[PDB]
């Protein structure tokens, strides 16, 4: 019972409003 | 009793609900009567029906003119069967 | 008005004209889907129309949709608000529910208009706000009796009534008395509102009221919180998420 | 139409003014009324309505296939461990409050993107009316027929409904 | 002079000759003007009642009731409804003009 | 089976009464049924 | 069909980037998502119109009835 | 569109034919004098 | 026991009165205090716990579990082998192979258990196209026989042809429609005042008989307790109730014989300060109210509380005949 | 107490960030009923020039009659109003379009195959095969050639794919313009969200 | 105006849905806040109709 | 006018289901007899874990004919104090000898005290102040 | 959503500080169609107090 292979290589992009790239 | 499917005589339009007596006598159609799909709306009364204005410059009703209801009905004659508060004919004497 | 598989008699009531623009279908209040079972996703309703005053007489005071509030099959009431205005009972008659002064005197007016025959006393009644000191509030159970102080003829005393609910006592915390629906002079003092007061369910707040006044009250009661209960959605909304 | 049997007629055209904003200004398009699930429990149209939120985003082919998937490897828990790898609203329900108010409200709103469908069977041609009309030649009865629009049957069984109200000038 | 009287109605089927109770039929209007009227209204304290109801939102009906406890008609109140409803949308474009210049 | 309880209708010789509301219909009678079953009286004053 | 002019929810107007993916696979190489956030990318109420739109303005004009084969 | 045929009576007219729905004809100044319903009838 | 009907329709029956205990241990313990959001917030428990749409049943099978889906009373079908699907051991003692499905509409439900609950929906649609005129005809049998039976002016149940069928209607001559408050005693002496002006005894009881129905009434209400141990043939006849000689529109205080006992046992059981006398004249003028309209259209009423419950009847096997089909002999 | 001078006293604009699309200012102290007005107006209210009547002379591509008249419809057009006027429906047809009340546009496009080589480029392909928004022309009709001339009419995105075509096809057509509120239809929408 | 679902399947492409897309992507709110939608009733939104929404010949 | 005094403790704070209004449960510190079941809103008027508040029922300000909102200049009875509601009685019931125990409905927030001293001067009317300081 | 800030955090909205966004269209600035707005209600202000009550 080994699970599916994981997506290997995810990113974040849920953010916020009235800023651009203020993700570091 | 007589001899693919033969003449209807005079009693074999009288007998099932198709037929005569069952369909043109019980379940007559009738005048002054609309159709619809209807809708639900919360804002008006329980004990009403909003009906277009397609249903409201067709459906008729004699109002008898008389001393207190000729106001009402000069705007209604005025307008006339386009605009909504009006009349369609007038029956003389 | 005529649902076309018409069994028992209230499926062929008489309703009275309002004639409005701007739109193509019949359209029809939701609290009388209980006398045709007819749901509003594809049905045809004959709309039959007299043509002698020997008939508008017995299209108001013989078949309306007032006198036919209880069904002669049981005695059971067949009109009743439907699944949103009992949703928003539960949320009114909280006791969270607070409303600021604004509010208490949009809500009445939000459902009751004197320009139409709502009112009686021809000026809108009101209450004193139950907190004064800190900030003036009004009890959403309190808006509950403002509409039946609008609506029942002052010639008459208020309503007297002891009921139950659906919602049992554990749900609202501890020992919290919010079961027994308590009416004293026309003024709610305990309990929720729900499908056991105001839908299809016999002994509730309108099939009470209905005995005590007469069918034409109980008619406007359910027309005027039948847009309480809606210009309160329209103020407040409710939802099922993934939270639940 | 839904993909999951939630059919509905488009029952008012609302205006997008009077129509609550959300998050961003978003407005929805299809306010469906969530009295409308307990009676068909359609759990797939709430679980399609958070992963059009997580596939708005992401490009893989979403696999709504079912039946690879557990009740611990449940898809909306082994998907939805793609809710906290990139910060979701973990419990789906996303900002949305009332415009014609100006207020946040009670609940936060569950709000979603469900692939809706359009129905065939359309009903723009169906009502009719009749003030005098035509007749028939054999009785002087109005006319059967939805193409000439006349005579709406009023048949057996409702003679029988309207004396059961006890009126007469009704059925006269 | 012109005047065009579709936009006001009082409904004196609602209204006493004291003046105090009234009841306005405005017409092509909605929520837009009515919330922000009737919050001008509600900040005179002789307004004992303010409120504002759409009839039915297929026709571009209005309503409002405006109830004063004497010595100020529903009209000498809607007056001032407006008359101030007019002053409080130029504190904000005046306050608005002088922020744009500072960048 | 209408023209079955008519030849035993017939060779009856039979004064139908016109008070049923499946036969009084048929004449257009008004139905006696509710506000058919009491007939309004008009009194005019003067002489 | 063609793309829609306008944003239906949100109302921006997107019949302006349809036409940058070949050359982000081809000119700039990318896999998907990387190739998915760059060139002015931002909004998923109205970022489904790259996905979910079909053009199939492209199978109709092969059934061209006006010109020699 | 419109189809001639003999004078109207009423002493007001000589007006010609169009129709109305599905039964009936009228003409322009309205006068619809009896005669007319087409053999309205069935069909098989 | 797979090769018998009756046989192994037991060991369906022992199976799931067993296991849904199961079903017990879960719904008892979870629904109203494991969910994440608690009631007053819970939205989905506030329209099922209101009347608003759903119940209990559609709560669990999103929270808890479904349950056994057993097909027309029994359970699970069965093959020739002794499996009841390829998935399974033949002869498989289980709850699963049983059809009882663990899991829950929230977390979804495996390929064999959402084949089994699939059973459960094309059994309970076909249901649907099999009764669509049982009562069809049975409704319009009624109406054309009941076609225009009154009540005449002197509360006779009268055919329209004058031939008689009842004395009073019903026994009482009360509509069904304005009964609902009238064995509300409790509710009546709250609402005295208001009531009384609605039943407005000033310009009221001046034109009708008064004291004679008040009077003749207490003998059968003392000549009825010496033969109350008596057998219904050993009866003292000598008086007819107090309906069979007094009009109930016209004589105040005449009423049926079960009205009067449930007046009489609310005005001895339940006297706390509360009199008597002002309680007597509306709870016996509001039954003088309450009566039926001379005139009313009680052969069709009558027969459309046959026609319209019965198109939900055509209910199925989980003996006497049931339903409709009992209903047309 | 509330007084309109006390208001001035509280009151405050944040315009944090002004771009030429997309502007972002926040507010202090004011009521809701007053901020949902502002945004109730900036889409209903506020008016816009918008194409409202489409008069096809020929179209005889893919893209249908009625589809492409309300893609038209649609297309922001780069001109301040207050300098057209309303129009008035209580008259008819030849008084309804002046040179004050109706910018007047109009599209004409034929497709042809170009002689190349190829798995080849449909821009390289054919001539004209995309019909983009920057192909609408503006005709001045009356007083308008210099009332319009520092700002010929131009539409706002000029890369909108108004149709597709191939050899043969042509689509000839004329579009008025008009002024008019958001509330009737939403394509005279002043703002995006 | 055909458009691809978001949530779809594995074996959508296999089958090649995409040369026939039957509907198209509406952002949904479930939400009562009208009073016009009981009973599966549903209530669009005007400017997305008035700005194309399953228009069709 | 004054129709009851005393100062009490509160014992226990149940937020239960709510939001704004606890049910809380005080008994009197001087007598030892009466018990004070009480519903009020805890965000205007924060009450915590042992508390002493000061009920005070008045019946009257010091004749109106409605609540008018307050104005200047006007002193009232509801200065002293800092939290003040308004509501009716609906029931009376003595649970034992010299227990006569009452029940207030404030529109929804309900009270129940219980005294044997204060039968002489409660009646249950449409009118009942009801203030709590500190 | 989480045990250790369950309680040591509340959230809440400050009730009259707006945050407009107004985009644009492409024909006007977005600063400019807020001054459209604001004198709009005053154009719609004006005009019913310079509108007399007949009946």
């Amino acid at each position: 019972r080994k699970d599916v292979p994981k997506v290997e290589g995810l990113k974040l992009e849920h953010f916020a409003t009235g800023y651009d790239a203020e993700d570091f | 009793k007589a001899q693919k499917v033969p003449i209807p005589g005079v009693k074999q339009a009288l007998e099932k609900k198709e037929g005569l007596f069952r369909k043109h006598m019980m379940g007559k159609r009738v005048n002054y009567a609309a159709r619809s799909v209807i809708s639900p709306d919360p804002n008006i009364e329980t004990n009403e029906i909003g009906v277009p204005p397609v249903f409201a410059v067709k459906l008729t009703y004699p109002e008898p003119v008389t001393a207190y209801n000729i106001a009402e009905l000069r705007q209604a004659v005025i307008n006339g069967p386009d605009k909504w508060p009006g009349a369609t004919q007038i029956q003389n004497e | 008005m005529n649902r076309q598989p018409t069994l028992h008699k209230a499926s062929m009531m008489g309703h009275k004209v309002r004639v409005l623009p701007n739109e193509k279908t019949l359209r029809l209040h939701y609290a009388n889907t209980g006398a045709y079972n007819a749901d509003f996703d594809g049905d045809e309703m004959n709309m039959h129309f007299p043509q002698n005053e020997n008939a508008r007489a017995e299209a108001l005071n013989l078949a309306n949709t007032d006198s036919q509030y209880l069904t002669p099959t049981s005695g059971s009431p067949v009109r009743g608000l439907i699944q949103d205005h009992i949703s928003a009972g539960v949320w009114l008659t909280s006791k969270d529910s607070f409303f600021t002064r604004e509010q208490y005197q949009q809500y009445i007016y939000g459902c009751i208009r004197p320009e139409d025959g709502h009112t009686t006393r021809s000026k809108i009644v009101t209450l004193p706000p139950t907190i004064f000191k800190p900030y003036p509030l009004w009890t959403g159970k309190q808006i509950i009796t403002t509409v039946l102080l609008n609506v029942t003829p002052p010639d008459m005393p208020g309503i007297n009534l002891i009921s139950k609910n659906k919602i049992k006592n554990e749900y609202w915390g501890k020992g919290s008395l919010e079961n027994e629906v308590l009416f004293k002079d026309g003024a709610l003092l305990c309990g929720i509102l729900d499908k056991s007061q105001y839908g299809a369910s016999k002994y509730g707040i309108v099939h009470s009221l209905h005995e005590v006044y007469g069918p034409e009250v109980a008619a406007k009661v359910l027309s005027v919180l039948g847009r309480l209960f809606t210009n309160y959605i329209t103020a407040t909304a409710f939802t099922c998420g993934m939270d639940d | 139409s839904s993909r999951h049997g939630q059919k509905g007629v488009c029952s008012r055209k609302w205006p997008t003014i009077d129509m609550p904003f959300s998050e961003t200004g978003i407005q929805p398009d299809i306010i469906i009324n969530p009295h409308a699930f307990p009676s068909r429990m359609t759990i797939g149209m709430f679980v399609e309505s958070l992963a059009g939120k997580a596939g708005a985003l992401h490009g893989i082919a979403q696999d709504s296939t079912p039946w690879i998937f557990n009740e611990d490897d449940t898809p909306a828990d082994y998907f939805g461990e793609q809710l906290a790898k990139a910060g979701y609203n973990y419990h789906g329900n996303e900002p949305m409050y009332s415009g014609a108010t100006g207020e946040e409200l009670r609940a936060d709103i569950y709000v979603g993107v469900v692939y809706y469908q359009r129905l065939r069977h359309m009903v723009n041609d169906k009502f009719q009316v009749r003030s005098t009309g035509p007749v028939n030649s054999l009785t002087m009865q109005p006319v059967k027929g939805r193409k000439r629009h006349g005579g709406i049957r009023v048949g057996e069984m409702e003679r029988d409904a309207l004396i059961g109200h006890g009126t007469s000038f009704l059925l006269q | 002079e012109e005047p065009d009287r579709e936009k006001i109605k009082l409904l004196t089927q609602a209204t006493s000759e004291d003046g105090t109770s009234a009841s306005f039929q405005i017409v092509e209007e909605d929520h837009t003007l009515g919330n922000a009227l009737r919050y001008v209204i509600m900040k005179n304290p002789d307004v004992e009642f303010c409120g504002y109801s759409i009839p039915h939102p297929s026709e571009n009906l209005l309503n409002i009731r405006i109830q004063t406890y004497g010595e100020t008609t529903a009209v000498d109140a809607l007056q001032k409804g407006l008359k101030d409803l007019m002053d409080l949308c130029d504190v904000v474009e005046s306050k608005f003009t002088e922020k744009i210049k500072s960048m | 089976t209408t023209c079955q309880f008519l030849t035993k209708a017939v060779l009856d010789n039979e004064r139908e009464q016109l008070d049923s509301p499946s036969a009084r219909i048929v004449v257009g009678k008004l139905n006696n049924v509710g506000t058919g079953s009491f007939d309004v009286l008009a009194k005019v004053p003067n002489a | 069909m063609i793309v829609p002019v306008r944003c239906f929810s949100c109302g921006k107007v997107v019949g302006d980037k349809w036409e940058s993916y070949l050359n982000l696979l081809q000119e700039d190489e990318l896999d998907e998502g990387t190739a998915l956030s760059r060139l002015g990318l931002k909004r998923y109420c109205c970022r489904r119109m790259i996905l979910t739109h079909v053009d199939l303005i492209e199978k109709f004009l092969r059934y061209n009835p006006l010109e020699k084969r | 569109t419109f189809i001639r045929g003999p004078i109207c009576g009423t002493d007001n007219c000589p007006s010609r034919l169009w129709r109305i729905i599905d039964g009936r004809r009228t003409c322009q100044y309205g006068h619809v004098m009896e005669g007319d319903v087409e053999f309205n009838d069935d069909e098989d | 026991i797979l090769r018998d009907n009756n046989k192994s329709g037991i060991l369906d029956a022992v199976t799931s009165s067993k296991v849904n205990a199961i079903t017990s241990q879960v719904v008892s313990k979870c629904v109203p205090d494991g969910t994440m959001k608690k009631f007053p917030c819970n939205s989905m428990q506030a329209m099922a716990l209101s009347g608003a749409k759903g119940s209990n049943v559609n709560v669990s099978q999103i929270m808890c579990l479904l349950g056994q889906q057993a097909l027309e009373g029994r359970r699970v079908p069965v093959m020739v082998s002794g499996k009841t699907l390829p998935s399974f051991k033949p002869y498989e003692t289980d709850a699963m192979a049983g059809g009882y499905v663990k899991g829950r509409f929230y977390s979804g439900i495996k390929p064999q258990e959402y084949y089994f609950h699939c059973m459960a929906g094309r059994e309970g649609l076909i249901d649907t196209a099999v009764k669509t005129s049982r009562s069809g005809y049975l409704q319009r049998c009624l109406t054309k026989q009941l076609e225009g039976v009154h009540v005449s002016y002197d509360n006779s149940i009268r055919d329209a042809d004058g031939t008689l069928v009842q004395f009073m209607y019903g026994g009482d001559a009360i509509d069904i429609t304005k009964e609902s408050h009238m064995t509300q005693f409790e509710f009546c002496l709250d609402n005295y005042y208001a009531l009384l002006k609605k039943y407005n005894p000033s310009a009221l009881i001046e034109h009708l008989d008064v004291e004679s129905a008040l009077k003749y009434s207490k003998k059968t209400l003392k000549y009825r307790k010496k033969h109350s141990k008596e057998p219904h043939y050993k009866q003292s006849v000598k008086y007819d109730p107090v309906l069979a000689k007094y009009n109930p529109a016209k004589y105040l205080g005449s009423v049926s014989e079960n009205f009067q006992d449930k007046l009489e046992s609310f005005l001895d059981k339940n006297s706390k300060g509360v009199n008597e006398k002002k309680f007597r004249a509306l709870m016996q003028l509001k039954y003088m109210r309450s009566l039926i309209n001379p005139g009313e259209a009680v052969g069709i009423i009558a027969s459309q509380s046959v026609g319209e419950p019965s198109t939900q009847m055509t209910l199925n096997t989980f003996n006497v005949t049931l339903g409709i089909p009992r209903l047309r002999e | 107490e509330w007084n309109v001078e006390k208001f001035k006293k509280d009151f405050e604009v944040n315009i944090s960030s002004l771009d030429a699309r997309e502007a972002n200012f926040d507010l202090i102290n004011i009521d809701t009923s007053i901020a949902n007005a502002f945004r109730r107006i900036m889409i209903s209210e506020v008016p816009s020039v918008a194409a409202e009547y489409v008069y096809f002379f020929n179209n005889t591509s893919v893209i249908q009659d009625e589809v492409l008249a309300h893609r038209i419809g649609l297309v922001p057009l780069k001109v301040d109003p207050d300098m057209l006027t309303w129009v008035d429906s209580n008259l008819p047809d030849d008084e309804k379009f002046t040179d004050e009340n109706t910018i007047v546009l109009s599209l004409n496009v034929k497709c042809t195959r170009n002689p190349d080589a190829p798995s080849t480029d449909p821009k390289e392909l054919y001539n004209n095969a995309h019909v983009y928004a920057r192909d609408l022309k503006f005709e001045p009709q009356g007083r308008q050639s210099t009332t319009f001339a520092d700002c010929p009419v131009v539409p706002a995105d000029p890369d909108i794919l108004l149709a597709k075509l191939r050899p043969g096809q042509e689509i000839s057509l004329k579009a008025h313009c008009i002024l008019g509120i958001g509330g009737d239809h939403a394509k005279f929408s002043p703002v995006s969200t | 105006t055909g458009q691809t679902p978001i949530v779809k399947a594995n074996l959508y492409d296999d089958y090649g849905m995409d040369n026939f897309p039957n509907g198209f992507n509406a952002v949904v709110a479930v939400i009562s806040y009208t009073g016009y939608d009981m009973d599966d009733a549903m209530i669009i939104n005007k400017s997305a109709d008035e700005r194309g929404f399953g228009y069709g010949t | 006018n004054t129709l009851f005094d005393d100062i009490f403790q509160v014992s226990e704070v149940d937020p239960g289901r709510y939001n704004k209004v606890c049910r809380i449960e005080a008994a009197s510190t001087t007598q030892d007899q009466c018990k004070l079941t009480l519903d009020i809103n805890v965000e205007l008027f924060p009450v915590a874990a042992q508390d002493s508040l000061t009920v005070t029922i008045a019946s009257s300000l010091n004749a109106t004919r409605s609540w008018r909102p307050p104005q200047a200049g006007d002193r009232s009875l509801a200065d002293d104090y800092d939290y003040v509601m308004y509501g009716t009685a609906y029931k009376f019931e003595e649970v034992s000898k010299d227990l006569i125990a009452v029940y207030y409905s404030f529109g929804g927030l309900l009270m129940r005290l219980e005294g044997n001293y204060r039968n002489l001067n409660n009646l249950k009317q449409e009118n009942a102040y009801l203030l709590i300081r500190r | 959503r989480y045990e250790e800030f369950a309680d040591k955090v509340k959230l809440g909205r400050v009730r009259n500080h707006f945050i407009f966004n107004v985009e644009s269209a492409g024909a006007m600035t977005p600063e400019e169609i807020f001054f459209k707005s604001v004198r709009i209600l005053k154009n719609k202000a004006e005009y019913l107090k310079n509108c007399p009550i007949t009946q």
